[PDB]
Parts: C-alpha cells; sequence; structure tokens
RNA sequence: UCUCUCUUUGCCGGCUUAGAUCAA
RNA sequence: GAUCUUCGGAUCACUUUGGUCAAAUUGAAACGAUACAGAGAAGAUUAGCAUGGCCCCUGCACAAGGAUGACACUGCGACAUUGAGAGAAAAC
C-alpha cells in the first residue's frame, strides 16, 4: 500500500527507532525519469537529513539502496558491481532508451519473476576473486644504435649495460620506496617509456640512494620508447 | 533578484494564480472618506 | 567553519550518492563534463588542459599535482598542453579537480571521457 | 510515518514527457477455416485497370 | 492553465480537435475514403 | 482546465412512475397493444 | 558513424510509415550484413509486432536466421510461427 | 525513542554519571542555571545589564 | 523572464514596452494572451 | 550436370468555386 | 523558576531545523552575429482545409494562428520457371 522505500540500515541510523516523512510525487526518478514519492529521515542527530533519490522500481531491479546506492548484498557501489562483477546486462545511458528500458523492465519484472538472485551473485563474487588470484601470479642490433648516439651527442646478440656513479606499477609505489632514501619532490613516470625520474632536496640523498646498487635502474611519445624495448633484450 | 531566495521563486510564481483574489480582498476593504487610516487583518505567504 | 579544512586521506570512503567533495552526483554526466561527475561511472582520471610552455610540462604538472593527492598515472601530450592524470581515490581526484581549475601552471580542468584504447580499457577493467 | 504537507501555491513540480507506446501482448493464434481455391480465372476477374 | 502549460508542456499528443466548419469537408472526405477502404477490403475474396 | 470540462448536469435523471419504467413495461402487454394500434391506424 | 547514419535514416523511414514492411525487410538485411544477431532479431520481431500475419516477413526471418547457422533459434521461431498461423501450409512445409 | 536516543548519546560520549528522581531534576537543573548568566531587567536596554 | 523575454520592459505602471526593435521571431515569441494582459490591467488599476 | 543467350512469366499522396487568374 | 506541601515531596511545561540542495567561472534555458541557399500543387502568379507523429511555438482554450506552421507523401520480387536449341560434359 505504497508502504516503504527500501533502505539499508547503514544509512538508516544506528538507532533502532527513527521517524520519516513522505512527499508523494516529490521528485522525478533519477533513472526512471518517473514521478516518485520522496522519503526524508535523520540518520543521527547533527547531520544533514537524508532522502531517497530513486523510485521503488529501481533499487529493486538493481537490488540497491535508494539513498546510498550501495548494493544490499555486498555493500560497494552498484556501478562498480555492474562494471567488474557483470552479473546481468545493464541498461543504456541515453535518455529515451534508458526510460524505455526502465518502464518495460519494471512492467515485466512486477509480473512476478525476480531478476536478482543472490546465489549467482555470490558465485560471481567468488569467480571474480578466483580470476583476480589467477592474475596475481641482426634486426635487434640495427634498432639499438640507430638513435641512442644521436640523442647522446645532441644533449649529453646480447647487450650488457654499464653501472655509473657520476654525481601496472603506479607512481605511489615509487613514492613509498624512496622516502627512506631522502625527501621526495616529484616522481615523473610513464608506463610506455618505463622511465621514472625522481628529484630530491639534496644531491647527497640521491647519491646515497644510488649507491645501494650492486629489477632496478640507476640514472615524441614513441620517440621515448626506443630504449624501453631494451627491456626485451636486457 | 538574489539567489538567497532562489528556492522560493517557483512558489512565488505559483501564487500568480491567486493574485486576483488578493486584489479583490484589497479593494473590498478600501478606507472610506471619513477615516484617515484603516487597519486590516491580513494573511500572507511566509515567502512573501 | 562547518566543513573539513584538511586533505583527504586513504581511508576516507564516502557515500556513493554524495560527492566525496560534499556535492551530489547525477546520472547524465552532462556534455561539458564541468562540475561533478556521474555516479553510473567511476573515472579516477581527469582531463587537465592549459599552457604548453616547454618539454618540462610533465614535471611541472607533477609538482603541481602530487601535493593534491595520491597519483597513479600521468600522461601529458607533448604536442599540446593536454594531460590525463589518473588518481588513486575519488576524494583526492575530485578535490584536485575542483581545486586546480582556473589556476596557473587559466587551467581548463574537466572530467575525462572513455579512453578509446582497447588495451587501456582492458587494464582499467 | 507522516505525510509532509504541500505548499498550496506550489506550481506543477515537473514536466511530463511522452513515451512511445510499449509492445502489446503477443498475438494469439489465428484459427482460420482452410483457405479456398480461387483459380487464375477468378484471379483475373478481380484485376483492376489503372486510372 | 497558463502556469500549468508553463511548468508542464503542451501535452499536444492525445488531444482531440472538434470539427469547426472549416474541417467539415476534409473530414467528410477522410471518412468516405476509410469506408471505401473497408468495402474494398471486404468484397475482395481471400488471396486475391 | 477547459471551459467545457467544468461541472454541469450533476444530477442524473431517472424515469419516473408514469414515464415507462422497467416495472411497467414488464407488466404491460405489448403484443395485443401493438396489434390494436396497427388496426386503429389501418382504419383511417 | 556510417552505421549511425544508415540507422537513423532507416529508423525515420520506418517511423513515418510503420505499415511499410519493405522498409523493415531492408533494415533487417542491412543490419544483418555486419552485426549478425541480437538487434537484428529485435528489429524483425518489432516488425512482427507491427503485423504478425505477414508471411513473407516470417519466411525472410527464417532464412536470415539460417544463413548464420543458428539452428535451435530457427526451430523456436518455427514453433512460434506454426502456433500462430496453423492454417498456412508454407510455414509447415518449410518446417518439415 | 527518547530513552534510546539518550542511551546512544551516553554510549557515544561515555558520560553516564547521573541519576533520576523528582527533586533530582531540579538539582540537575541547578548547576546548569548557575553556569548561565542572569537574565537582564526589561527597560534596561543598552548594555550594562540589558535584558 | 522565465520565457527568455528579457528584452521586454514592464514599467512600474504595468505597461509592456520592448526595449529594442524586435525581429519577427521575437515579436511572435513575445505575444502574451488575454489572461496575462487582463491581469496586468487589473494590477494597473489597483496601483492607480 | 556446367556456361552463355533468347523466349515463356502470374506479377509488386487527398479535398474545394476544373482551388483562382494570366497581353510584347 | 510559580504553586501548594511539610522540609519525604507533589504538581506545570517535554526534542526545532520545507532543504534546485554551502559566499555567483566547472550541474534552473535558448541563443546574438557573421558566411552559404534563400518562399507549397507537373509554365507564371499565387486562396487555402486536411493526413502521420520521439517536431514544435503563441494561446485560457476541445477557437484560431505560426509559409496551407515545419518535415514527410514510392516503388518493390511467398517468380513458378519451362519453352526450346548449341558447344561441353557424363547419359538417353
Ligand atoms: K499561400
Ligand atoms: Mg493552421
Ligand atoms: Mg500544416
Ligand atoms: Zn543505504
Ligand atoms: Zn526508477
Ligand atoms: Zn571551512
Amino acid at each position: 500500500d505504497v508502504e516503504f522505500p527500501s533502505i539499508c540500515e547503514r544509512c538508516l541510523g544506528d538507532n533502532s527507532y527513527v521517524r520519516m516523512t513522505k512527499e508523494p510525487l516529490g521528485q522525478e526518478c533519477k533513472i526512471c525519469s518517473k514521478p516518485c514519492t520522496i522519503f526524508r529521515w535523520i540518520k543521527e542527530r547533527g547531520q544533514k537529513p537524508g532522502k531517497t533519490q530513486i523510485c521503488v522500481g529501481c533499487a529493486r531491479y538493481k537490488n540497491c539502496c535508494q539513498s546510498c546506492m550501495l548494493d544490499l548484498q555486498f555493500g560497494l557501489p552498484i556501478a562498480l558491481r555492474d562494471a567488474a562483477l557483470k552479473l546481468v546486462e545493464s541498461g543504456p545511458t541515453n535518455d529515451i532508451n534508458r526510460e524505455f528500458f526502465a518502464q518495460n523492465q519494471q512492467r515485466l519484472l512486477s509480473n512476478g519473476e525476480t531478476a536478482y538472485d543472490s546465489q549467482e551473485a555470490s558465485a560471481a563474487a567468488r569467480n571474480l576473486v578466483k580470476k583476480v588470484e589467477k592474475r596475481e601470479l641482426v634486426e635487434s642490433k640495427q634498432i639499438l644504435k640507430e638513435a641512442r648516439a644521436s640523442d647522446a651527442s645532441l644533449n649529453a646478440g646480447n647487450v650488457s649495460l654499464s653501472i655509473n656513479m657520476e654525481p601496472e606499477l603506479a607512481d605511489y609505489k615509487i613514492r613509498k620506496h624512496f622516502e627512506q632514501y631522502g625527501p621526495l619532490k616529484s616522481v615523473v613516470c610513464s608506463h610506455r617509456a618505463k622511465c621514472a625520474f625522481v628529484n630530491f632536496k639534496t644531491r647527497s640523498s640521491a647519491e646515497i640512494a644510488a649507491a645501494a646498487s650492486p629489477l632496478k635502474v640507476q640514472w615524441g611519445p614513441e620517440g621515448e620508447v626506443r630504449n624501453a624495448k631494451l627491456a626485451d633484450l636486457v | 533578484s538574489s539567489r538567497k531566495f532562489r528556492a522560493d521563486k517557483r512558489s512565488y510564481l505559483g501564487a500568480l494564480k491567486y493574485l486576483p483574489h488578493a486584489v479583490l480582498k484589497l479593494l473590498e476593504n478600501m478606507p472610506m472618506p471619513w477615516e484617515e487610516y484603516r487597519e486590516v487583518k491580513v494573511l500572507y505567504h511566509v515567502t512573501g | 567553519c562547518e566543513y573539513l579544512h584538511r586533505l583527504p586521506k586513504d581511508t576516507d570512503f564516502f557515500n556513493a550518492n554524495v560527492d566525496c567533495f560534499g556535492r551530489e552526483k547525477h546520472a547524465d554526466y552532462r556534455d561539458d563534463m564541468g562540475g561533478v561527475g556521474s555516479f553510473l561511472r567511476q573515472n579516477y582520471t581527469l582531463y587537465v588542459g592549459g599552457i604548453t610552455p616547454t618539454d618540462d610540462i610533465e614535471e611541472i604538472v607533477s609538482r603541481h599535482f602530487a601535493e593534491w593527492g595520491d597519483i597513479e598515472r600521468i600522461r601529458v601530450l607533448n604536442s599540446r598542453g593536454i594531460a590525463f592524470i589518473t588518481y588513486l581515490n575519488e576524494a583526492n581526484a575530485q578535490f584536485a579537480k575542483e581545486a586546480m581549475a582556473h589556476q596557473s601552471l587559466c587551467l581548463n580542468v574537466r572530467w575525462a571521457t572513455t579512453d578509446p584504447n582497447p588495451a587501456s580499457q582492458a587494464r582499467n577493467q | 510515518m507522516v505525510t509532509a504537507e504541500q505548499d498550496p501555491m506550489e506550481p506543477p513540480k515537473f514536466r511530463h514527457k511522452k513515451v512511445p507506446r510499449g509492445p502489446p501482448s503477443p498475438p494469439p493464434p489465428v484459427l482460420h477455416s482452410p483457405p479456398r481455391k480461387v483459380s487464375a480465372q477468378e484471379q483475373q476477374d478481380w484485376q483492376i485497370p489503372p486510372s | 492553465n497558463l502556469l500549468a502549460r508553463q511548468f508542464e508542456g503542451r501535452h499536444s499528443t492525445g488531444v482531440a480537435k472538434q470539427i469547426t466548419k472549416q474541417r467539415v469537408d476534409s473530414h467528410q472526405d477522410l471518412e468516405l475514403r476509410a469506408a471505401v477502404m473497408n468495402d474494398i477490403l471486404d468484397m475482395i475474396p481471400e488471396g486475391i | 482546465t477547459s471551459s467545457r470540462a467544468l461541472p454541469a448536469h450533476l444530477k442524473l435523471k431517472y424515469r419516473q412512475e408514469s414515464q415507462g419504467t422497467e416495472e411497467e413495461v414488464r407488466k404491460q402487454d405489448l403484443r395485443e397493444a401493438l396489434l390494436r394500434a396497427e388496426a386503429a391506424h389501418f382504419a383511417t | 558513424e556510417f552505421q549511425g547514419r544508415k540507422r537513423k535514416e532507416f529508423e525515420d523511414a520506418i517511423r513515418r510509415n510503420r505499415l511499410a514492411m519493405g522498409h523493415w525487410m531492408r533494415y533487417g538485411q542491412w543490419e544483418l550484413d555486419q552485426k549478425e544477431f541480437a538487434r537484428a532479431r529485435s528489429v524483425f520481431e518489432r516488425a512482427l509486432d507491427v503485423d504478425s500475419t505477414y508471411i513473407p516477413l516470417w519466411l525472410k526471418y527464417i532464412e536470415c536466421e539460417m544463413k548464420n547457422r543458428n539452428i535451435n533459434h530457427a526451430r523456436n521461431l518455427f514453433d512460434r510461427a506454426v502456433t500462430q498461423l496453423p492454417r498456412v501450409d508454407k510455414l509447415w512445409y518449410k518446417y518439415v | 525513542y527518547y530513552a534510546n536516543t539518550h542511551a546512544i548519546y551516553g554510549k557515544r560520549n561515555f558520560d553516564d554519571n547521573e541519576a533520576t528522581t523528582s527533586t533530582d531534576l531540579k538539582r540537575k537543573s541547578q548547576k546548569i542555571k548557575e553556569r548561565r548568566e542572569d537574565p537582564g531587567d526589561p527597560s534596561i536596554l543598552e548594555g550594562d545589564g540589558a535584558y | 523572464h522565465r520565457k527568455g523575454l528579457t528584452y521586454l520592459h514592464l514599467d512600474y505602471n504595468c505597461n509592456l514596452k520592448p526595449t529594442k526593435t524586435l525581429t519577427t521571431k521575437e515579436r511572435k515569441k513575445s505575444r502574451f494572451g488575454n489572461a496575462f494582459h487582463l491581469m496586468r490591467e487589473i494590477l494597473r488599476l489597483t496601483k492607480l
């Protein structure tokens, strides 16, 4: 009898006793673009009142919370759920098609069959974590000296490098690696070039950090990747 | 002409429907020639 | 003031409805991608455009961006002053997006669109 | 649970946008009597000339 | 009505328009053509 | 909304006693009445 | 962009005269030349919603399903067609 | 609901060192009153004991 | 002003006068009905 | 049983005072 | 705090916060101008009324207007093939 909106108890307050109001037809569904009733309550004294933002047809076809839109089974954003878990196909993003899908899905879904069962949801969660753990575990000579000497003069089967003392992996990994070798200024990097250049407040920290040497390095777009292919022949 | 009251403009404009009623109630109680001023009981929207 | 005057940290997860900056997130994602992103997609990278003084654009933006939050990927076009810095958390990402607009490096900070690289799409997924 | 009262002066809250009509229920079987034969002669007798 | 049309839209679809002494002929012609279409659809036998 | 949609004729009229309600039509004998009326017309 | 342009032109052409089955047949053919499934079926069954008694459309749909070796799909389509029009022998003959 | 809200606040602030009675209500109010500054006297109106 | 008709000036005596020469498009867009004009004139009388 | 050609081959915008007038 | 009551106490009152959303570049619309063509019915000038809908605008309007408001008004294969000949091929 237009009784309740579905809200999880994380954003329903830690009090088992709360009061809320409804304003019928108070907003257009942010997905259905449909006239829907609003519900306002207080999570806890001292913060701004919450309110429901999506209709009852949604957050049910999505099995989600009308206010926080965290999925009611796992508790992480429904967008990330449908992007990574990929349980069942979602709707479009354009206006007319999205509202058409919302209307027809609400119709065929109130006919009685449920579009969301949690058994397959947990199965897909375990499948995703399994795939994650699975993820966890003369032509070369001519493209070698073709341009290295050119740049070296301009601004400076097997190949073995030299070690000099002249005075997938994000950048924060570099940040928490060099912090014990001296203060950091900026870490400029590029995955394609695979070259990460750091700067310190003093050259003494740089030289003491570089002395730790015996995967590591010591001192256009495609134009910077010529020496990155040396990784294939390192 | 201020955004401080930008939330009330829709209600402010919807009272345009009942404005002629306000005109009738105002003209019905116009002071007569023999009285210098007349105090009228009034009912107003909290929006103004 | 009634709001935090500090920098968001690693464990500062907010509601999906409320923008991590305190605002609210709609669904249509607009056409200029101007003020606040949509909740139907989560992009950790932002388009920053502006000056292209010399080859040191990468380092200057790095200097001007590390202080705003944890950085994941910096990709700055050499031909034009266009960069696509990718952040680690939504809070730092949107804080820097809102906090660096019309600054000196005015900067045209906007929300990035879908990356057409099938490899970048694969790694992002 | 309390129904919040609406402002009497409040105009219509939002626009209404038309939606193309949804698909109907799927058509029933036809159940016709078996078709009769007409033959080419009667096919010709119902042929109309151009105007 | 003015404020409803202002804040809602035309709602042009799904409205009827009475015959008003200028559409009389153009509506009579439409009705006659529809009737003739029905008669054609009927008197022509099956599969012709 | 529209001028012609305003309330009007809010009282539905029912057939009264001598106006030919269902009770009388069931009680009446329509057949011989019809033949008598036809004969009266024929006489003219 | 080319499929978008052709799609928009065909979509208006079928919205203007929704009873023109030739437009739906041509739209299904042109859509079938690259993206062989899913929305092809959508467009075709939309046309059947417009008029399910058009036997040429049913036959065209069957043939278009069989070109791409979808057999069980076509058998389901025949069951629908034969339970819809049991007194036309063309569908029965093609089925058998 | 009043009691549950009070209990939640007490649990959050860990400050539950009070009792309940009839005279105890006035006794609790006494110290909150003495912390308060006095209410001025009307017709004293611009500083120096304004109401 | 919720019609974009910002070039029309409603003076304090309730006269609708354009502030600039209007093209055909503006003139057709800025045409009000009998309700608005009737209410404006009643308001003018009340102000008198 | 192929290839080409010919032939056979049933076949798949409306209304009104014609809307009204008309010399280099 | 007022009232009684007998210095035990009793009365009297009892949980706000209308939120197109935090001090206006980057989440209330819709465009100016310049540059191109640039005014329905088979010659030419031209009355109009209609049909269709994810096209609207003015209007209080189920009047009427906006160029007859604008756009649109076409076209194909549930064709069965045999009727025959010729060189080849495999076949009367
Ligand atoms: K004309
Ligand atoms: Mg008209
Ligand atoms: Mg028209
Ligand atoms: Zn929730
Ligand atoms: Zn919805
Ligand atoms: Zn502050």
